[PDB]
RNA sequence: GGUGAAAUUCUUGGAUUUAUUGAAGACUAACUACUGCGAAAGCAUUUGCCAAGGACGUUUUCAUUAAUCAAGAACGAAAGUUAGGGGAUCGAAGAUGAUCAGAUACCGUCGUAGUCUUAACCAUAAACUAUGCCGACUAGGGAUCGGGUGGUGUUUUUUUAAUGACCCACUCGGCACCUUACGAGAAAUCAAAGUCUUUGGGUUCUGGGGGGAGUAUGGUCGCAAGGCUGAAACUUAAAGGAAUU
């Protein structure tokens, strides 16, 4: 069961209809450099750490 | 009203009146 | 159909009319052939033959 | 219920004899069982290689050379020249703005019997110290350019034995032989071949083939 | 009353110029007046060129661009591409971006 | 060092296949395609569904042999859109990602010199 | 496949995808421009042939031969009509799936006629620069073509280069233009729409409130579709142009 815990490093506005998303950018603490793009839905700080299912696909705004 | 499809229904009933009038 | 019955399979009738189907089989023996013989199709077609 | 990858035998393929790397890769056929030999199956495949891999040099990146599979020698599978292309989008880059493209294209033969129509593409570049935003040819310095390119490709021919012509394309000679044959007209930049097609092949030759190697 | 000084277009000199599709529409439109814009983009996006690099062969990755001129109609390009209809002062303004 | 593939990305608009092939292109060594891995289609030319196609060509290339692949990345070309879906984006990087070796990637989109007469019509589709 | 989403659609007798070819008929992408030519319509692959045409140069020639033009003529997009080829793609009609309240439309898949071609017609387009032509005068930058000077600029090698071309600066003639503005116009605006109550260079065509109406009629031409010319009765106080809030 390989869940993958990334620190954000910096937010970027928020996207969706509503602010209901947040786009962040995270670091990978698991094997770091790795920068990724990804959606979260409730408030986000900086230093906090996201539980990945997926490691691999990018995140795109919400239009 | 269309300057276009008033002038398409005033030379279909024009083309109808010939063919009335061949008679 | 200008004929007499005797005379042709699409004679007689009080109007001129074949009466039954023109298309005619190829088993259909050598007396019986008057139309149309194994007629893949009939009619005019649109477009192209 | 199949999965035939298990019958499916991996073959040599070599490009003889004018480029450097003699071995590009390996193509798997069906394997030689009852009544279909695998010769049959892997003749006329036409493999496309970069010049880039097959000489190593990064000066050769914007080429593909089409490779056939023709001989077998006791399982020996060595290609021959099918065709010289320019990549998709280095062709691309070349076309720009503010200039005029050149397309001079020659139905030529050679010593041997090879119908091959060789391409060439030529700019014409804006010279140094100009003002002026643009390096419009004119149609007359265009038709005189046509015309040099045309008999400088058809000269490097009767002679070229496919073979020579290979070693010729390579070497980027063609190129600056018409280079200094159109600067007398205009300066004319990115003189290539950019294509060559093989249209029409002789009668086989085995020999002809097989002096591509040793 | 006229709008523009040009048509929306180039054609003065010229009597016709043989038309273009709209790359999304399909409406054909006149060259002169289709508004062009060259499509200069790298083969791959601007986040996974990282993990391209370290995973391909060939080290110094020439890394080949992709060209196409994307012609487009007005109405189409009227759809938040760089036209966002400006005022009859700035209409006039021919630079690009 | 490493055998060799090509990868034949066709991610147009509808669509991603993730077509490996051999190098003369004669053999097929995988297709799985974008539409193939969710069956509740709105989205089959999608990076997820062009991603796992990706993953699973990428896997059955490692069981069958073959170690680097040339990638050929292609949009619809003829008088369509003729730019790459956005699933061709997702099916590279995804093919590299996995673990499969990448090269000479280069775009074989079949433009027309001098076209036909594209589909639609003279207004076009009206919507 | 195709979509905002789908469904018709074809597919395991392996469709879609991949590759090696072959065929057919259109089409001339990118270069391609505030760029060229042409009476307008139009005209962008290559080479060859046949004629033509402006512009420039000209210490050539003729010597008013000219400008515009009722009647009268030639060319005239697309569609359309005849009859032969041709028919790939796309697509009026039609079939059909969606949407819809209905939607015989917009979207999807097919799809005859349709011309792309040869001969013969038709003769209209927002055929537009919605600006007649010939002529004179009134005020910055590029760029096409020709010519004149200059650069000890580049290339030029067969010894120095004879040059030639490309390029640079100044210069004109004509061209397609564009940027700022004293005059003009109801204003939008402009190289002519200026030189107009301080009203006259030549000349052809057209209009007189809105409808009815580009209709009826009569000729005329056309295979037909239609084209040219073209009214009135009656009706109505506005219709319209430009700019402002
Ligand atoms: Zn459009």
């Amino acid at each position: 069961t390989p869940v993958t815990l990334a620190k954000v490093i910096k937010v970027l506005g928020r996207t969706g209809s509503r602010g209901g998303v947040t786009q962040v950018r995270v670091e990978f603490l698991e094997d770091t450099s790795r920068t990724i793009v990804r959606n979260v839905k409730g408030p986000v700080r900086e230093n906090d750490i996201l539980v990945l299912m997926e490691s691999e696909r990018e995140a795109r705004r919400l239009r | 009203m269309r300057a276009k499809w008033r002038k398409k229904r005033t030379r279909r009933l024009k083309r109808k009146r010939r063919k009335v009038r061949a008679r | 159909v200008a004929m007499n019955p005797v005379d042709h399979p699409h004679g007689g009738g009080n109007h001129q009319h074949i009466g039954k189907a023109s298309t005619i089989s190829r088993g259909a023996v050598s007396g019986q052939k008057a139309g149309l013989i194994a007629a893949r199709r009939t009619g005019l077609l649109r477009g192209s033959q | 219920v199949v999965d035939p990858f298990t019958r499916k035998e991996w073959f040599d393929i070599k490009a003889p004899s004018t480029f450097e790397n003699r071995n590009v890769g390996k193509t798997l056929v069906n394997k030689s069982t009852g009544l279909k030999n695998a010769s049959d199956a892997l003749k006329g495949r036409v493999v496309e290689v970069c010049l880039a891999d097959l000489q190593g040099s990064e000066d050769h990146s914007f080429r593909k050379v089409k490779l056939r599979v023709d001989e077998v020698q006791g399982k020996n599978l060595l290609t021959n020249f099918h065709g010289m292309d320019f990549t998709t989008d280095k062709l691309r880059s070349m076309v720009r703005k503010w200039q005029t493209l050149i397309e001079a294209n020659v139905t030529v033969k050679t010593s041997d019997d090879y119908v091959l129509r060789i391409f060439a593409i030529a700019f014409t570049r804006k010279q140094a110290n100009q003002v002026k935003r643009h390096s419009y040819a004119q149609s007359s310095h265009i038709r005189a350019i046509r015309k040099v390119i045309s008999e400088i490709l058809t000269r490097e021919v009767q002679n070229s034995t496919l073979a020579q012509l290979t070693s010729k394309l390579i070497p980027e000679v063609i190129n600056k032989e018409i280079e200094n044959a159109t600067k007398d007209i205009f300066p004319l930049q990115n003189i290539h071949v950019r294509k060559v097609k093989l249209l029409k092949q002789p009668k086989f030759d085995v020999g002809a083939l097989m002096a591509l190697h040793g | 009353p006229k709008k523009r000084a040009s048509n929306g277009r180039n054609k003065k000199g010229r009597g016709h110029v043989k038309p273009v599709r709209c790359v999304n529409c399909s409406k054909s439109i006149p060259k002169d007046k289709a508004i062009k814009r060259m499509a200069i983009r790298n083969i791959v996006e601007a986040a996974a060129v990282r993990d391209l690099s370290e995973a391909s062969v060939y080290p110094e990755y020439a890394l080949p661009k992709t060209y196409n001129k994307l012609h487009y109609c007005v109405s189409c390009a009227i759809h938040a591409r760089i036209v966002r209809v400006r005022s009859r002062e700035d209409r006039k303004n021919r630079a690009p971006p | 060092s490493q055998v060799f593939g090509v990868a034949r990305i066709y991610a147009s608009f509808n669509d991603t296949f993730v077509h490996v092939t051999d190098l003369s292109g004669k053999e097929t060594i995988a297709r799985v395609t974008g539409g193939m891995k969710v069956k509740a289609d709105r989205d089959e030319s999608s990076p997820y569904a062009a991603m796992l196609a990706a993953q699973d060509v990428a896997a059955k290339c490692k069981e069958v042999g073959i170690t680097a692949v040339h990638v050929k990345i292609r949009a619809t070309g003829g008088t369509r859109t003729k730019t790459p879906g956005p699933g061709g984006q997702a099916a590279l990087r995804a093919l590299a990602r996995s673990g499969l070796r990448i090269g000479r990637i280069e775009d074989v989109t079949p433009v027309p010199s001098d076209s036909t007469r594209k589909k639609g019509g003279r207004r076009g589709r009206r919507l």
